[PDB]
């Protein structure tokens, strides 16, 4: 993209590498809820996604991840704080590969977030949309492999590292 | 012989529905939060003399899925309507599962126990009185539990086992 | 809306009803064995255009702990009664299944699928035709399954559906 | 003579949980004891030392002893695969009772259970040939690490094992 950053995670399984995952993020249209992502991914806070894990797998629906305040899939905090609102609801979830933050509710943004392997369509207005997977949609069907109905996983999947492309 | 219940655990989210039926389960506590997608037990126990298996259907509080959870009530016999007694939001949703069970079941009379949980905890905001109160204008049993110090949370399941005995006399 | 359906799959030690279990739930085979006790499961599917919730209890081919084993036939809505094609024991023991199951829901018509499994396998010792024709005799449905190759695994749990879906829109 | 003692150390994978020792009814059962006797001790090449207890069922028993598939599925005597059941003087009277797991009829080969109650329907079915006699507490937190289906929370191996004098 000429104007939207370019982030990734290299995935790990129980340490082992899996393969890097990339992702736009949509500045253009969701800049606060991209920006935080972000600087989440390259660590310039001092905190970030770096070692966290995708705690939550659903094979058919997403991937979630980014809890690396609690480690349990409960925690999560933002740049500007341990929540922030809903930016907007400009873009949906239109398939496989759009990435989206988690909450628990209105404005409740944290870390927090999930990639999409179906449309879910259903979480349209009540999730924010700000990316989407560039390469290694391979990679995020591999890992849609360790999940199970309730969620669990079967093997700890991680993001070993991650930064930002130029 | 044996008879089998189909028991579900619900209300909001973090009143302790897990965490209860862990207790029930394997007989222990964490105060890490685990939060549900769904989960699903089998145990077989004794009450009134009479051996039962209980499956229970451990739902997550949240209230979306609506076709899934109308499927959760019509296939369950007798629902745990849970609260936290420190957190009065919690109560006040008690009445949206029921008016739910009720409507997916087609009946004003379905087997169900108000349980008001966390009652180790110094915080409390419900009290007894507001929650029997509100179980007696339903006409089904109130059981104060502790996940934590597992009080109470036999009698909850059990209480509910003998409600949907009641319930098929009739 | 959907609807739910419980099925229980039987039948003697090793004739595959955990690996056809696991191939329709999970989509995978493995050679390795793992005895059962008892697993149940939960998977959404559709079936005819229709969204259906398929709880199946997957049961161990033992055939001691009768008390146990008749509760699973009073809940269960349909049975798989599964036997291997290169095991003739394993088809001898079929009518003890329908004869329980008979005995236990106390009717001669009970949802049911006869399932002769394993025939990928080149050592058969039970022909086609014998299977038909006590199927047929049963009035109930038969087919061939291979867990290994996938070959009528969702046709057997398809079928063992539209069997219950008859009985009870009868 | 005196029945032989044998000893289990037990872990939760792979830390020390405890120790279990059993008495062996030699004076009942002589081929029975002698092959566990003997796997105790690995005498013979092979035996129970480091295999799993992969069954344990709260109620009723701790299982183990499949030391040559380490799946719940193998395991093999010292005079064979499989040797015949032997007799069933003794019973499953209650907890710490030490008996033969099987497949059916004269199919007994390594695999054992402890039970944590009494299961007298396996009398007649399962040779009875040992019972705890220190660690049943041992046996307590055992019985912990599993659930409905046998399948327990945390591996739970037999990490040392032996005679004592
Ligand atoms: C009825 C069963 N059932 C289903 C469902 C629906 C239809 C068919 N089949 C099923 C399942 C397979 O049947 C067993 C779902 C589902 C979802 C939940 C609970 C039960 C569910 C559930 C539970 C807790 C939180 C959330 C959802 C929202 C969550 N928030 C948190 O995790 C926060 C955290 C960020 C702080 N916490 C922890 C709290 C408490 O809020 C969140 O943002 N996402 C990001 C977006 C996808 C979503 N998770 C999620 O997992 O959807 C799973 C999904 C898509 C399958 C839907
Ligand atoms: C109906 C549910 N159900 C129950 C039961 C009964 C009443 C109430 N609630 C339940 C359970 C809790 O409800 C899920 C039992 C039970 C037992 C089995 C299967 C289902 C069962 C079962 C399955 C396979 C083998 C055996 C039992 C016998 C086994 N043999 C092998 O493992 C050999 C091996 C030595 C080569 N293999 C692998 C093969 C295939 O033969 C053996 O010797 N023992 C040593 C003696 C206790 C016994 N296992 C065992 O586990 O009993 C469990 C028990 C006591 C709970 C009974
Ligand atoms: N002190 C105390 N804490 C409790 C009690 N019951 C649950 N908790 C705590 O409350 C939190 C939420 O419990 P949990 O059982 O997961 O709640 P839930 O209702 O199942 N939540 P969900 O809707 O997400 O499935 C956990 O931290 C748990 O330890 C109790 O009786 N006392
Ligand atoms: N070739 C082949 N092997 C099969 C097939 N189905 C099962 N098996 C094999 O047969 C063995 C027993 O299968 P399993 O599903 O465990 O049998 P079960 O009927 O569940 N046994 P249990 O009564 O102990 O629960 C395993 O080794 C499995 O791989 C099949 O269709 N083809
Ligand atoms: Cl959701
Ligand atoms: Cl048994
Ligand atoms: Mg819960
Ligand atoms: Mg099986």
């Amino acid at each position: 993209s000429m104007v939207n950053p370019t982030v990734f995670f290299d995935i790990a399984v129980d340490g082992e590498p899996l393969g890097r995952v990339s992702f736009e993020l949509f500045a253009d249209k969701v800049p606060k809820t991209a920006e935080n992502f972000r600087a989440l991914s390259t660590g310039e806070k001092g905190f970030g996604y770096k070692g966290s894990c995708f705690h939550r797998i659903i094979p058919g629906f997403m991937c979630q991840g980014g809890d690396f305040t609690r480690h349990n899939g409960t925690g999560g905090k933002s740049i500007y704080g341990e929540k922030f609102e809903d930016e907007n609801f400009i873009l949906k979830h239109t398939g496989p590969g759009i990435l989206s933050m988690a909450n628990a509710g209105p404005n409740t943004n944290g870390s927090q977030f999930f990639i999409c392997t179906a449309k879910t369509e259903w979480l349209d207005g009540k999730h924010v949309v700000f990316g989407k997977v560039k390469e290694g949609m391979n990679i995020v069907e591999a890992m849609e492999r360790f999940g199970s109905r309730n969620g669990k996983t079967s093997k700890k999947i991680t993001i070993a590292d991650c930064g930002q492309l130029e | 012989s044996m008879t089998e219940y189909k028991l579900v655990v619900v209300g909001a989210v973090g009143v302790g529905k897990s965490a209860l039926t862990i207790q029930l389960i394997q007989n222990h506590f964490v105060d890490e939060y685990d939060p549900t997608i769904e989960d699903s037990y089998r145990k077989q126990v004794v009450i009134d003399g009479e051996t039962c298996l209980l499956d229970i259907l451990d739902t997550a509080g949240q209230e979306e899925y609506s076709a899934m959870r109308d499927q959760y009530m019509r296939t369950g016999e007798g629902f745990l309507c849970v609260f936290a007694i420190n957190n009065t939001k919690s109560f006040e949703d008690i009445h949206h599962y029921r008016e739910q069970i009720k409507r997916v079941k087609d009946s004003e009379d379905v087997p169900m126990v108000l349980v008001g949980n966390k009652c180790d905890l110094p915080s409390r905001t419900v009290d007894t009185k507001q929650a029997q109160d509100l179980a007696r204008s339903y006409g089904i049993p109130f059981i104060e539990t502790s996940a934590k110090t597992r009080q109470g949370v036999d009698d909850a399941f059990y209480t509910l086992v003998r409600e949907i005995r009641k319930h098929k006399e009739k």
